[PDB]
């Protein structure tokens, strides 16, 4: 279950997790900045948690 | 005003409560003149009599009713002083533990509730030590452990990582070796709720200390020609073993920590591996 | 976004739980009712996608 749920984050469809697909809106620079920061935060962490799960098992 | 209410000494309400007790309880709370009306405790814990001690021998029932009305109004510091005047050390440390528990892990700011409650607790601790006053062993052990935890968080928030580590090692609250995990999980069942509520922050602070010591060991680049490389590998292995002991402990305790706490503990270990 | 950046995962779950599970279906239903044969506004589609990203992470 943990492996499936972490893969749903790491392999999130259509350009990846916390990336806009529709560019036909006004740019919110504060939002786009926060999304890039969350990607740098959450995705390495998820990869390390999944490594830890797979290694310990 | 107290002279006029003494005419009500024999008067009772429809519930049989003394009208004198009621009017004196309202008077003391509205005037805020607690020390003058109800008296004060001296440093030896003798009671200096107040104005009310002239009128009644049962001043203890009055002080307890006033203390309960102060507690219900949210005047917790005054309620604690009044319950203490009701000759209840045990009650002083019980209420002080309840007050200190939520502020232990907080950062010290000038005029913060933490600094006020810490200074109140230190003044109680110094006075009870000088007078030889001991509460119940359970309550008293919880109180001094909360004071030592405040010192741990002060040294931690000051950035004194090695002093904060020496304090937590001395407190024996968390396991610093795999072999100590089962002993500490068994000991956890005997801690008071006030200590259990702080355990998540204690584990995060201890794990952050270990992670920062590990970063200091890795960031000390090879430019000191003279420290044997074996002593560095041994110290890295020890810090990773300590970090593993804290996570094993956090997973074995019958206490539901926040999901964010467990995620941060595991994230810090993954960054140490 | 603020809670996730701050590692307050329990606070982020509490916010997530305030949003009704039908909220995505309701956004589509209301857009269809406005007689718009067009795709959703790019803001609302990106917000649905962002919410699904946060769900998968939590």
């Amino acid at each position: 279950d943990v492996k499936e749920k972490i893969y749903n984050v790491l392999l999130f469809v259509d350009g990846g997790w916390m990336v806009d697909v529709r560019e036909d809106t006004e740019e919110d620079p504060e939002r786009s900045h926060q999304m890039v920061l969350l990607r740098r935060l959450c995705l390495p962490m998820m990869c390390f948690l999944l490594h830890t799960v797979l290694h310990n098992t | 005003a107290l002279q006029y209410f003494y005419f009500l000494r024999n008067e009772k309400d429809n519930q049989g409560e003394s009208m004198f007790l009621r009017c004196v309880s309202e008077l003391v709370i509205e005037s805020r003149e607690f020390d003058m009306l109800l008296g004060k405790l001296e440093k030896d814990g003798s009671r200096k009599p107040g104005a009310i001690d002239k009128f009644t021998r049962d001043t203890k029932t009055i002080i307890n009713k006033v203390a309960s009305v102060a507690e219900n109004k949210g005047l917790f510091e005054e309620a604690a002083k009044l319950y203490d005047l009701a000759k209840n050390p045990d009650k002083v440390l019980e209420l002080t533990n309840k007050l200190l528990s939520p502020v232990v892990s907080q950062i010290s700011a000038p005029q913060s509730n933490r600094e006020r409650l810490k200074n109140m607790a230190l003044a109680i601790a110094e006075r009870y030590k000088s007078q030889g006053v001991s509460a119940e062993k359970s309550i008293n052990s919880t109180f001094y452990l909360l004071l030592d935890l405040i010192t741990f968080f002060d040294e931690y928030h000051a950035g004194h990582i090695d002093l904060s580590f020496d304090v937590i090692e001395r407190l024996k609250l968390v396991p610093l070796s795999q072999d100590s995990v089962e002993e500490r999980v068994a000991a956890f069942r005997n801690f008071s709720d006030e200590i259990r509520h702080n355990l998540s922050e204690i584990l995060l602070a201890t794990m952050n200390i270990l992670f920062t010591q590990y970063k200091r060991l890795k960031g000390s680049g090879p430019t000191t020609l003279g420290r044997p490389q074996r002593v560095q590998e041994d110290k890295d292995s020890v810090l990773r073993s300590q970090a593993r002991a804290l996570i094993t402990f956090a997973g074995m305790i019958p206490y539901r920590m926040s999901g964010d706490t467990n995620a941060r503990l595991v994230q810090m270990e993954v960054l140490m591996n | 976004r603020k809670f996730l950046a701050s590692k307050k995962h329990e606070a982020a779950k509490e916010v997530f739980a305030k949003i009704p599970q039908d909220s995505i279906a309701e956004i589509y239903s209301q857009w269809e009712e406005q007689a718009m044969d067009s795709a959703l506004p790019a803001e609302d589609d990106n917000a649905i996608r962002e919410h699904l990203c946060i769900r998968a992470y939590l």
